[PDB]
């Protein structure tokens, strides 16, 4: 009867550049057909060069959040360093693939400078699988955004178009307006959009609002 | 269980239990071996004679497995539990890796176990 | 408990200017059958923190024995540190997850509320373990009734009088009780402020029921 | 869905969302939700929406014929018990949640007919996944004889308050209100909500697609 | 997912496909299914890709540990051994497998099957995977024990790429890899488009 | 739901509150479950509100047609008859309880009961619905032969107002009605009308 | 879902003075595909045209069935249906069936008769009528290829840049889905012409 | 369990079957035929649950027959395929579902030769090759492979029979023997069994 | 099973039915269901009669020991609390209701329910079982602060005969106990001592 | 199902297998050994669910090789046979049951040639003659019909082909080639696959 897992909803995108990577999220914590909160971000800060994403179940959300701030503290006092972005991800593989019997019902993106300077995003199913990517949408739309992702970021389907790197202003405006479909035809999200570039100089927080039902 | 330290440094820094083990080696019989090319030879003394030991049950050089042999000094009851324990190790490893065991492995496990009881509680 | 047997109905919660306002109805309900209808479904954790409940009732009073020798130990310390609204909500948020993860949940459905550092606090914790912070909260059929208007009224003034908010939640509960299978007509309010918390006695909702003399 | 009504000092006050969602993607925006059964009766629909759709029509028909002959404007009430007749026979198999309301002889009628063939008679009425959060501002704002345009306002919120705090619903918002002397029914009547500005132009340029094979058929304009 | 491997005289060629799909929505078309265990012996994934990245990642560890302590690299036949015993604890809690354990030894170029169900085999041809079936076919014509490298190439190749034709859940790029004595080389990575326009 | 009906020497005071729920939600906080099937007959309607909605208007429409065609005013126990062979036909697909009570000239005030699977039974006082449980003890002890319709419309009150206080799916007004030779009085109690008692107040 | 045991995508979208419905042409048993030549979109008219996603059968079945009742209407009535006529006629046709339901998804592209105005419209399992000024899609890749047309699509659209739009929309969203794909065909229908072309994109 | 396979070409279409009729596991029949010849130079091919098979394959039969003798000229391929599904879709509503799946394979002296497709919910697609059962899953590739829409016939007799040779080395059902025919403008022509011993 | 316990100035009064069913066979007829757990502190056993009796002995005996260790009389708070500790950290293995009442020298008479899931609520008049659904009404109608013990034992006889006679799962003899300062005054109502309300007639 | 068979004879135990192993519909391998030398006089031959063959197998042999190492001689088939029979049925009431079918064959200086059969429920039973998988079913009565206890090896041999041929007529599943190992006083002899 008892169930352990609910849908809370959300949705979050990550994408990566030459010196940039960008991390966003919808701001809607809604359970069944009801909203919960407006305002609950799904973006958190893991380090200055990292950040981490995560939709599901909030409550593994929240867990595996805590989980990892308590891991990278333990490592940084064991090694005299700071985790790298790389590092992160396997380190959020193995826990995740931890409880296999028993997943983590959440859906995970890292998004963070890598230690060559580069823009990189890692992508994670529930059950641990990490990927490294230049781009991912993950959460309720995320059928719904990485098409379009996937033609302009990518240049799929096109031809006799120029592969021009994409630039931070550039990525801002795809992320916005891809937020901003999935906003209009995805009742989970849409209640305000989060969006976290991290760069060399560190984490910046630009806040827009987006459709609220 | 009984949780002692049986062996512990001394003054000077030696482990008396060890030496006094080593010591018990040297009472016991003989045993020689020579390497050779395309054999190997094993011997061994017999402390003596009774006239009435049956041969078969007083043999000091026995098969850990088909490809190793070993002999051994000192007390025989000690020696028949290590080899006892170094066949089933014998039989794990191949179980394992599909492959005879070395001997450098064997005497590794050995040396672990003779190593694990100079440094375990009570043993 | 993996079936509720006597459990409470909504709690809601409203931030005000220099406080938190938390309300429930005092019922507890077997079933459908109304059968203890003198409860307190609301705790006074420390001097500056309430925590309200929904769900079963028996699992209320386990965490209100628990949460109580906590804040009664850290007072027993008396080092000048006391547990903060938001650290009694994380600890919640733990003991709810873990439960759940070992598949005996609490069933309750929580509201802290307090008021510390010149600063209020309202948050939630589900069964499950989903724990968020907002202006405004509700429970159980409080988040499909009443969270409406006390989303409106925020929305359109975000900061409010404890008079404003006082008579938002007494409306709320009025709207519950008049569309709510499981409720109560007596209710207690309780307010956390500077001065500490403070909670009313049973009050009443003062229904209409003009609309029997149409149809 | 959002569907509500109202009865006003000499009328009804309808309203729904326009929002229809196919699971949780929103299928369609602008969606009709609020029905014609007569020119004195208008009903809103929720539930299955093809079940809304086909029995509002039918009984629409059935009013139509049942006005034609008698010569008189269709009372309320027999919209109410043929509506409930058929569902009650269906056993809710048919899922329909229905505010019927219109104005005839006897007066203002608002109806509220449930998927099994229930019906109530209220002043005020709600219905779909937004009822509760509709009928939370009804409870608390409604007050008897009404003017009209207090009572578009009360809707509106109400219609609103679905909107924002549901998922299913949201949308632009309808007003639809029958009065003896007169119909307005008021596709949008508000729009709470709209998209963003699109801030980068992604429009393809000719030859962006490839494409295997090609066949122009002229077609006779005549 | 659609996975090929076999042994010929010049090693033993191993190729994956590069989707990972969730129910219909494809999530990855660039999954790298073929896993670099260590630089001598590598391994492919078919079935649960968290569960096959785990566990062949904790059979890479073990694997170094051995060559540590017997200075000497894992045999192929121990290391399959190893992660059979592995998965075969954890039998009939859910684990989905599939796995091709590559490498050379003493004994030669050697090629194992492992499976969650707990199969071992030793086999010249295997491939596991949906579209495994479509490979199968194609490959068995064109194999054979005397074959140019980059026959090899141009079999698994096209192999893998058929398969992604017929089979729904297998797509994105081939990647090809050669076990040579030395050690793995990743040969070639195609996109199935372009392969479609070459075959075609 | 909580529906009552108690028998008064030439009459009947039929009783009922005003709730009908779809689960924890109360849809409808001012129904009225007292429902006339002719000028001097009422059923009080518990149990599926369609079920008893249908059979109702069913039972009026046959039975007016009988009074017509019979040109005489119809029997509490003809119209409780036709309740039965409807209930008991589609006990089945049924669920509903009806409390049959009305005046007639030949037996005076009478009231009947029709619970769910298609009995009848005539009853002094009859309850039914969800909350009659709880206070079948209040009308076993509270009953006496031979009250007066003030009385009855008193005694029906209470017992309402106790169902209603201790059943959450019981609730609203309290819909109240009198039939007998003269005519039917139907009256609605609400607020501070509905009888109250104490509580325990520790 | 039975929905998804064949597989599909139909894509139609309003123009100016124009309109244009595409679909893919895989045909497949839950994996294994069969054809790359299956027809989704069928002609109802001169310039009003069909298109079914779902069940392979049901397509083929409700598309006789319903051209079986469109020749006797045109027949009868010596006229061409109006598209919103032929919405009503399918929808009639498929909640016909509202128990054990035609397992379809139809969408409805064309231009009026004489205005020449443009008409989209979609049906749900049961015949629910949906009518839209912008897009309406279908199929099993009905989230993506949303998402796709709610970024691209813009009003009052050339011919050419509504057949680049609906190109790129159906290509980019069939590739992210497993079941649909191994072409699309794109049909554009003009007051004066239909020009019908088959894209190219990935065969897996 | 049953296999089919149809090749079509410029002017033939090649159609192969399994003669394995069984049981649980005893093989009870090793030279069952599961080509039904509706017409001079149409084949239906039909495996599936049994007694569905062969009951649908004789109504179809007699049925086309019928169409014959009443109308003088035969029916077309395409016409019998939409007739045969048209009678398959119309029975899956139905309490008797026939859990059939067909081949049909037909030369047309307007149309050409085809090869139709149907499966047990009557879908229906003109393919250039087909297959039906596990062992499609296996030899569909091998089709995919080595065709070649200007195939010639004794090279269609080839490749089937590395098709065939597939499933003798991998598939785990034994099917020891096919039968083969080849459909032309002539008609249908029988042509040696390919056996595997 | 029906219990019920009432609280007056100075003590408590206790009540059960003495009618223990396994399925609808009467399997004891004249159980006693006031068990003692000390020589002024009592519990009335609801529910699974194994599970009552079980956490009953375990709390007499924890209780015993505890009053022994402290040299004072136990209080009813205490023994409340321990079978509210047994039944809850073991509610999903036993079903039980109690309502545990006693009388101590600082509190004076307490009455105490612990339903199943093991809350824990004061209360100044419990019913529990089967039976207390019929008898709420009557419960909450007739009970006045300030009864005396006469009026209390009254109270309880006459609302355990109520759902004596309409529950089939309580029936046989009212045992009714009276706990004060003084001591335990137990006393049985058998056949025509237990108060009876006239059936309707017709 | 795999198909195992044996026969006893004078002074000899005949044993053959099917060799093939498959995953869903296609056999992965066409020389999968399924015979497991536990000493130099007894053969298992080991027939089940997938991983448990080899695990359980590879248990028994790895404990036959210590016997032998330890205590200088070889376990008897009779002791060989009970020992697996007891580690078999302990684990069938446990968290970890093997289902696994065995079919033991072994020779002894004293007892002569053995054959034993165990079920996975772990029944120990001799033989003269004894068979596991579907193809049991078919091949048995052929056994049954032309067996002798004083068959030579020569016409076991030929019995043998009979009842494998029987298995390509009959039996669905296709079993192309067997493996034959005769065990006798001189030791475990391999034979020549019969092959169709």
């Amino acid at each position: 009867r008892f169930s352990p897992y609910v849908f809370n909803g959300g949705t979050i995108l990550a994408i990566a550049g030459e010196d940039f990577a960008i991390v966003a999220s919808d701001t809607r914590l809604s359970e069944g057909f009801s909203i919960h909160t407006r305002d609950s971000p799904k973006c958190y800060k893991l380090t200055d060069k990292t950040v981490i994403g995560c939709s599901g179940f909030h409550g593994d959300c929240l867990t595996l959040t805590k989980i990892i701030e308590a891991r990278l503290k333990m490592y940084k006092h064991s090694n005299n360093k700071a985790m790298t972005t790389g590092a992160i991800a396997a380190m959020l593989s193995t826990i995740l693939y931890s409880r296999r019997f028993f997943p983590y019902y959440v859906y995970n993106i890292i998004g963070g400078l890598d230690e060559e300077g580069k823009g990189a995003v890692y992508s994670f199913d529930p059950v641990g699988s990490y990927q490294r990517d230049s781009f991912k949408a993950g959460g309720s739309a995320s059928a719904m955004l990485q098409p379009l992702l996937d033609n302009q970021v990518g240049f799929k389907n096109m031809q006799n178009v120029e592969h021009v790197p994409l630039s931070l202003d550039r990525a801002m405006r795809l992320v916005k307006d891809v937020f901003i479909s999935a906003a209009e035809r995805d009742v989970y999200t849409g209640d305000a959009l989060r969006i976290c570039i991290v760069t060399k100089e560190g984490i910046r927080e630009e806040t827009v609002s987006l459709r609220k039902d | 269980s009984y949780d002692r330290a049986i062996t512990v440094f001394s003054p000077d820094g030696h482990l008396f239990q060890v030496e006094y083990a080593q010591e018990a080696v040297k009472k016991g019989s003989t045993a020689v071996g020579v390497r050779g090319r395309d054999i190997v030879v094993l011997g061994v003394e017999k402390k003596s004679v009774a006239k009435l030991q049956d041969e078969r049950t007083v043999r000091k050089i026995c098969a850990l497995d088909d490809n190793v042999c070993m002999a051994f000094a000192g007390l025989t009851a000690d020696a028949r539990i290590v080899i006892n324990r170094a066949r089933v190790e014998c039989q794990s490893h191949r179980l394992t890796v599909e492959d005879p065991v070395t001997v450098e492995y064997i005497t590794r496990y050995i040396a672990s176990l003779k190593q694990r009881y100079t440094q375990s509680n009570g043993r | 408990t993996q079936n509720p047997m006597v459990t409470g109905t909504s709690v809601l919660g409203v931030k005000f200017e220099g406080g938190v306002v938390i309300a429930a109805d005092m019922l507890g309900s077997y079933g459908s059958l109304a059968r203890f209808r003198n409860i307190s479904r609301i705790m006074r954790v420390n001097n500056s923190t309430m925590l309200g409940a929904s769900g079963d009732y028996a699992d209320f009073q386990y965490l209100k024995q628990v949460l109580g020798q906590m804040v009664i130990d850290e007072e027993l310390l008396g080092d000048g540190h006391s547990y903060s609204p938001r650290a009694i909500h994380s600890w919640l948020t733990r003991a709810m997850y873990s439960r759940r993860s070992k598949m005996n949940p609490l069933w309750n459905t929580m509201v802290i509320g307090g008021y510390a550092d010149g600063e209020s606090f309202l948050g939630y914790v589900d069964m499950l373990g989903v724990a968020y912070e907002a202006p405004s909260l509700a429970t159980g059929y409080g988040a499909y009734l009443a969270q409406p208007l006390l989303r409106e009224v925020l929305e359109k003034q975000p900061v409010l009088s404890q008079t404003e908010a006082r008579d938002l939640v007494e409306r709320c509960m009025r709207v519950l009780y008049y569309r709510d299978a499981r409720s109560y007509n007596r209710f207690q309010i309780a307010t956390v402020t500077e001065k500490g918390v403070e909670i009313e006695g049973p009050l009443s909702t003062e229904t209409n029921w003009d609309i029997a003399h149409m149809i | 869905t959002t569907i509500a009504g109202v009865v006003y000092k000499d009328g009804i006050v309808l309203g729904a969302d326009t929002r229809a969602t196919e699971g949780m993607v929103v299928a369609d925006k602008n969606c009709s939700k609020i029905h014609f059964i007569s020119p004195n009766i208008y009903c809103c629909g929720a539930g299955t929406a093809a079940d809304t759709d086909m029995t509002t029509q039918l009984i629409s028909s059935n009013l139509e014929l049942h006005s034609l002959s008698t010569g008189r404007l269709p009372r309320v009430v027999t919209a109410n018990r043929m509506l409930k007749q058929m569902l009650f026979r269906y056993q809710g198999y048919i899922g329909a949640a229905l505010v019927l309301g219109g104005v005839d002889v006897t007066g203002p009628h608002l109806y509220s007919i449930y998927p099994h063939g229930s019906t109530d008679k209220l002043p005020y009425v709600t219905m779909g996944s937004g009822s509760l959060a509709a009928m939370a501002v009804f409870e608390d704002k409604f007050r008897p004889d009404m003017e009209e345009e207090e009572a578009k306002n009360l809707v509106s919120e109400a219609i609103a308050a679905g909107i924002f705090n549901d998922l299913g619903s949201g949308s632009n918002i309808d007003l639809c209100v029958i009065s003896k002397n007169k119909l307005d029914f008021l596709r949008p009547y508000t729009v709470p909500n709209k998209k963003g500005t699109r801030l980068g132009r992604y429009r393809c340029e000719k030859g962006t697609t490839a494409v295997l094979t090609e066949k122009i058929t002229p077609l006779e304009i005549e | 997912t659609t996975t090929l491997a076999f042994k010929f005289r010049h090693g033993v060629i191993v190729a994956a496909d590069s989707r990972a799909t969730a129910g219909a929505y494809i999530a990855s078309q660039t999954v790298k299914k073929v896993i670099e265990i260590n630089p001598y012996l590598l391994g492919t994934m078919a079935g649960g890709a968290a569960d096959c990245s785990f566990w062949e990642r904790l059979l890479a560890r073990q694997c170094r540990i051995y060559e540590l302590r017997n200075k000497e690299r894992i045999s192929v036949a121990a290391a399959s051994k190893l992660l059979a015993n592995m998965v075969y604890q954890y039998k009939g809690m859910g684990l989905s497998m599939g796995t091709m354990i590559c490498g050379w030894d003493k004994r030669g170029p050697g090629l194992y099957y492992v499976d969650s169900e707990g199969n071992r085999i030793s086999g010249a041809t295997f491939s596991v995977g949906s579209g495994s079936v479509y490979a199968y076919g194609v490959m068995d014509r064109g194999y054979s024990y005397d074959l140019e490298v980059e026959q090899a190439y141009d079999l698994a190749r096209r192999a893998i790429y058929q398969a992604t034709y017929r089979d729904a859940y297998s797509g994105g790029a081939v990647n090809l890899y050669h076990v040579r004595e030395d050690g793995w080389i990743r040969v070639s990575s195609d996109n199935v488009a372009d392969l479609h326009e070459k075959y075609s | 739901t909580t529906i009552m009906a108690v028998q008064f020497d030439g009459g009947v005071v039929l009783g009922a509150d005003s709730r009908t729920t779809t689960g924890s939600y109360i849809a409808n906080r001012v129904t009225d479950k007292l429902t006339p099937i002719h000028d001097r007959i009422f059923c009080c309607r518990s149990g599926s509100a369609a079920d008893t909605q249908a059979v109702a208007d069913a039972v009026t429409y046959q039975l007016g047609f009988h009074s017509i065609e019979l040109n005489e005013p119809p029997l509490v126990h003809t119209a409780a008859s036709l309740f039965k062979e409807m209930c008991y036909r589609y006990r089945e697909d049924l669920m509903a309880g009806i409390i049959i009570a009305g005046w007639d000239p030949q037996e005076g005030g009478q009231v009947y009961s029709v619970p769910m699977g298609g009995m009848m039974v005539r009853q002094s006082f009859a309850i039914g619905g969800s909350g009659s449980s709880y206070i079948y003890g209040y009308v076993d002890a509270t009953y006496r032969e031979g009250m007066t319709k003030e009385e009855c419309l008193q005694f029906t009150a209470n017992a309402l107002a106790l169902a209603m206080e201790r059943d959450g799916s019981s609730g609203g007004v309290i819909r109240l009605a009198a039939i007998a030779e003269s005519g039917v009085e139907r009256q609605v109690l609400l607020g501070d009308q509905i009888p109250k008692f104490a509580v325990a107040t520790l | 879902s039975i929905m998804s045991y064949n597989g599909g995508a139909v894509m139609a979208m309003k123009g100016k003075n124009c309109v244009a419905i595409a679909a893919d042409r895989r045909f497949g048993i839950q994996a294994q595909m069969v054809t790359t030549d299956f027809q989704k979109i069928f002609p109802m008219g001169d310039r009003l045209y069909i298109g079914l996603a779902g069940l392979a059968t049901d397509v083929q079945t409700v598309a006789q069935r319903l051209k079986f009742r469109l020749n006797l209407y045109e027949l009868k009535e010596g006229r061409q249906i109006k598209p919103y006529t032929l919405m009503s006629m399918v929808a009639n046709l498929l909640y016909e069936k509202r128990f054990g339901p035609y397992y379809t998804e139809p969408v409805i592209a064309g231009l009026d008769p004489k205005t020449f105005k443009p008409f989209i419209c979609s049906l749900d399992l049961i015949g629910c009528p949906m009518v839209t000024d912008d897009f309406v899609v279908s199929g099993t890749c009905a989230e993506q290829m949303y998402g796709m047309c709610e970024s691209l699509w813009e009003p009052n659209m050339d011919p050419d840049h509504l057949f680049e739009t609906i190109s790129q929309a159906m290509l980019n969203a069939v590739d992210r889905d497993a079941v649909s794909g191994m072409g699309v065909i794109v049909h554009i229908i003009e007051k004066d012409k239909i020009t019908t072309r088959t894209l190219k994109a990935r065969m897996d | 369990m049953e296999y089919l396979i149809g090749i079509q070409g410029p002017d033939y279409v090649l159609v192969a079957s399994d003669r394995v009729a069984a049981s649980n596991i005893v093989q009870m029949k090793d030279d069952h035929d599961k080509m039904f010849k509706m017409s001079e130079k149409i084949l239906l091919l039909c495996v599936g649950e049994a007694g569905d098979t062969v009951q649908f394959a004789e109504y179809i039969q007699k049925n086309v027959q019928l169409y014959k003798m009443r109308n003088g000229y035969e029916l077309s391929p395409t016409a019998a395929a939409n007739f045969t599904r048209r009678n398959l879709a119309d029975c899956l509503r139905s309490r008797t579902p026939y859990h059939v799946n067909l081949l049909l394979a037909g030369y047309d002296e307007h149309e050409g030769p085809a090869l139709y497709y149907m499966d047990y919910l009557a879908a229906l697609a003109k393919a250039p090759f087909a297959a039906h059962g596990y062992g499609a899953f296996l030899t569909l590739s091998i089709l995919d492979r080595y065709y070649t829409p200007t195939i010639s016939r004794e090279r269609a007799v080839e490749l089937l029979r590395k098709c065939l040779e597939e499933l003798q080395k991998r598939f785990i059902l034994n099917l020891p023997t096919f039968s083969v025919r080849i459909i032309d403008k002539n008609g249908i022509h029988d042509l040696d069994n390919i056996s595997f011993p």
